[PDB]
DNA sequence: TAATGCTTGTGCCTTTATTAAAGAGGAAAGTTGCGGTGGATTAAAGCACCATCGTGCGGAGAATACGATAAGGCTCTTGCTTCATTTGAAGTTATTGACAGTTGAATCGAGCCGCTCAATTGGTCAATTATGGAGTCAATAAAGG
DNA sequence: CCTTTATTGACTCCATAATTGACCAATTGAGCGGCTCGATTCAACTGTCAATAACTTCAAATGAAGCAAGAGCCTTATCGTATTCTCCGCACGATGGTGCTTTAATCCACCGCAACTTTCCTCTTTAATAAAGGCACAAGCATTA
């Protein structure tokens, strides 16, 4: 797969800062805001995989997920 | 097979705060989630409590004070006392 | 058979939260009175929590406890919020809230 | 014919999707962004519906609350515009 | 006679504090503040010399680290003063 | 043994500003810099205080102090 | 007898970190070869963090190693000051740095 | 009653580094300090990786898992290396 | 630029105290052997993930007019820095004493371990009611006048 | 303030699907007993924390003067916003295929338990030398001209 960050578009990223109360937004945010958000994915799904590779799996499973989050302090209720 | 969750026992708790208040699915998870969470944190805390004195027993005393060090100020007064409370019932039967 | 949960007047089971506690290996040897106290921290915090969502319900007009009366009870609470300051409530949104500098 | 004065409409979104609980972010395209990054740490790994899920929810609750201490530190410098500065400030404190 | 510019001993300050690894503040009157905080919670408490020396190194490392998140902010606003809201925005920001 | 808060200086808050690489510093700064600052302390040493409690000591020492640390994300070497 | 230290050619103590796994109770049972990866990730950090320490050192035209020097090792280096992002070092000071906007 | 720290190891290792340096007492307590820190993120990671997968042993393979998931990078590929040697040289003798 | 004041960088004596080195013991690691549990292997089947297709429709992309927000420039006044003098409170050293942390024993309370029973809970099916989609109306707020 | 127009809360209806209740099983918690550990209490040793005094002298307090920076005000230009049109690919519904994840049975292999040995590490002591203090001193930086 190739090139799916620009899939996160500019209306997505809008809505997502007014969810988060911002009013006015810069037009250099809608990249920014895109290499961010693949660093944290980088942080999260590497450490999802690690515990893949241990538990023997080819499944990402919601747990390894949860599980990643805990390790950097970002614990997710809903999918316990 | 079978899942260990808390799904009727905090049900049991909402039926004698809010008679008439039902749950969905998805709190019912969450406040499972939720109730796993604090267990794991107290009882995390209590090993080692009890691995910082050399004891190989935890009592009431290191669940008391993992409560006293996670929860803070007035809901660890309150889940202090009752936890006391509770204690002291258990022991009295 | 009087169950420990009843005996300490519980509604959590005092006999799964020793098994969980055994099963951890958390120490070597597990007290009497520490499920107890363990189930009646839990089932407080668990109703604490459970009242406080339930007051959001009722405020909303509903007789249903969703994520997001879980949500407001959570962060409209200063000691809950403290407790669950890192924590995400799927599908629980955020508290509203605006600065008063972007009001007109 | 009508028009809102610039930041009405602005105004009624923040309202809208503050009250709302619904994700932001299209599931396609994330999982499509989930895969392609995945691909690089594991070749040929399958991803269970719930994990992409609890990604997404992740990612969107993550990038909220960036937005929230970006708009912070934009309020701070005398400004209504978040600019990258801003973003960069605030994940700088937040230790990142 | 000699007068230095304000803002160059500040700037050697800077350079000699940043080079040195010394406690900062003093300790009776540290001490002294971490008996009267202590006696809040449980009276009659015995302190040993390391204890002391341990939450002074700890609150100076924090204060230290505070007044760096207060520049950065100070910075941000374009400003060279460092200022209380500054302080409040960097432990917003940090979570505090 | 009241009001020991004032005997962290002024002289000394503009020293820990130094070390911190700060130019120029408010006058009001060196109060809330205090407040803060007792904050802290009332967040550790409260911690070391109950570890205190539980291994039924009147004498608080460095080990409950790097275990207090420790619980606040703020782990101390140098004293363990 | 050979010490295991020996026989896996390292100079941390494979029998201790035994005792402390075994004695930390982290598991129901230790495996034959995980003291001995233990003992060996943690003398490669150690030396890691000694040589960039003895740079430190040399380059202050020192012979001696002191908490300074350990924390400029620490801080100059990114994976260390990752690893060791939240932990301070007593006597060690912090890193001379000026922001560019403070110079005359 | 005797105190067991890694002071002789830390020694010994920096000798084999840096011959000519020596070490301070504050310096070897504060490096002490790191490898205990060190091993407690490991073996608490390994734990908990065993707990998960309901194995009741910790192998090389957890120790392995436990340092890609803390230390970063570089760094973890190394440790890896290392151990990964150490081990193959343990076995082989 | 340039002299000049100044703070800091640098070379060398002293000592010292902070680290390098040695010894007895005693505590912990290595070795041996056995048993029994846990990990590795293979089969199997069901359950879930990936790929494909239709479609149709709401959301994304691009243009456009624009107005208001961000940035640059100017001033002024006031808040903070630098230096000089006085002092008062911290730092150091020597001393006392009493409180409390640690170690050692005895011991009785208390929790671990095995085996049995059955009572509680979890999976599955049926359903009804709180809730969601949809349409419609009135109340509310904003923008131009 | 007025008046028109866009937006949203509320009301009601129809559907709907999602939570609640009932039932079989299955499994695990309670009970009983025996047994060995541990944590409680007591006491003595001594480590050291708190209090004391005195001397010193260096850093904190205060003030004066100086000066530059922060904030308010003004202008402008440009760039994000609100609206409209076109299109496009997301999502829902159905399907097929397959691979891979969990469970079960088997076997072997590897680690815990226990006892003996032995040797390596850790207080106690002695020494020695790298660096802090002190002194003197050269050199680059800042400051006004």
């Amino acid at each position: 797969l190739r090139d799916n960050i620009q899939g996160i578009t500019k209306p997505a990223i809008r809505r997502l800062a007014r969810r988060g109360g911002v009013k006015r937004i810069s037009g250099l945010i809608y990249e920014e805001t895109r290499g961010v958000l693949k660093i944290f994915l980088e942080n999260v799904i590497r450490d999802a995989v690690t515990y893949t590779e241990h538990a023997r799996r080819k499944t990402v499973t919601a747990m390894d997920v949860v599980y990643a989050l805990k390790r950097q302090g970002r614990t997710l209720y809903g999918f316990g | 097979k079978n899942v260990e969750t808390y799904k009727i026992y905090i049900f049991k708790v909402l039926k004698q705060v809010h008679p008439d208040i039902g749950i969905s699915s998805k709190a019912m998870g969450i406040m499972n989630s939720f109730i796993n969470d604090i267990f794991e944190k107290l009882a995390q805390e209590s090993s080692k409590l009890a691995r910082y004195n050399k004891k190989p027993t935890i009592t009431s005393r290191e669940i008391q004070t993992a409560v006293r060090l996670v929860l803070p100020g007035e809901l660890a007064k309150h889940a202090v006392s009752e936890g006391t409370k509770a204690v002291t019932k258990f022991t009295s039967s | 058979s009087v169950s420990k949960s009843m005996k300490a007047g519980l509604q959590f089971p005092v006999g799964r939260i020793t098994r969980f506690l055994k099963k951890g290996r958390y120490a070597q040897r597990l007290g009497g009175g520490a499920p107890v106290y363990m189930a009646a921290v839990l089932e407080y915090l668990a109703a604490e929590v459970l009242e406080l969502a339930g007051n959001a319900a009722r405020d909303n007009k509903k007789s249903r406890i969703i994520p997001r009366h879980l949500l407001l009870a959570i962060r409209n609470d200063e000691e809950l919020g403290k407790l669950l300051s890192g924590v995400t409530i799927a599908h629980g949104g955020v508290l509203p809230n605006i600065n008063s500098v972007l009001l007109p | 014919p009508h028009r809102f004065r610039p930041g009405t409409v602005a105004l009624r979104e923040i309202r809208k999707y503050q009250k709302s609980t619904e994700l932001l972010i299209r599931k396609l395209p994330f999982q499509r962004l989930v895969r392609e990054i995945a691909q690089d740490f594991k070749t040929d790994l399958r991803f269970q519906s719930s994990a992409v899920a609890a990604l997404q929810e992740a990612a969107e609750a993550y990038l909220v609350g960036l937005f929230e201490d970006t708009n912070l530190c934009a309020i701070h410098a005398k400004r209504v515009t978040i600019m990258p500065k801003d973003i960069q400030l605030a994940r700088r404190i937040r230790g990142e």
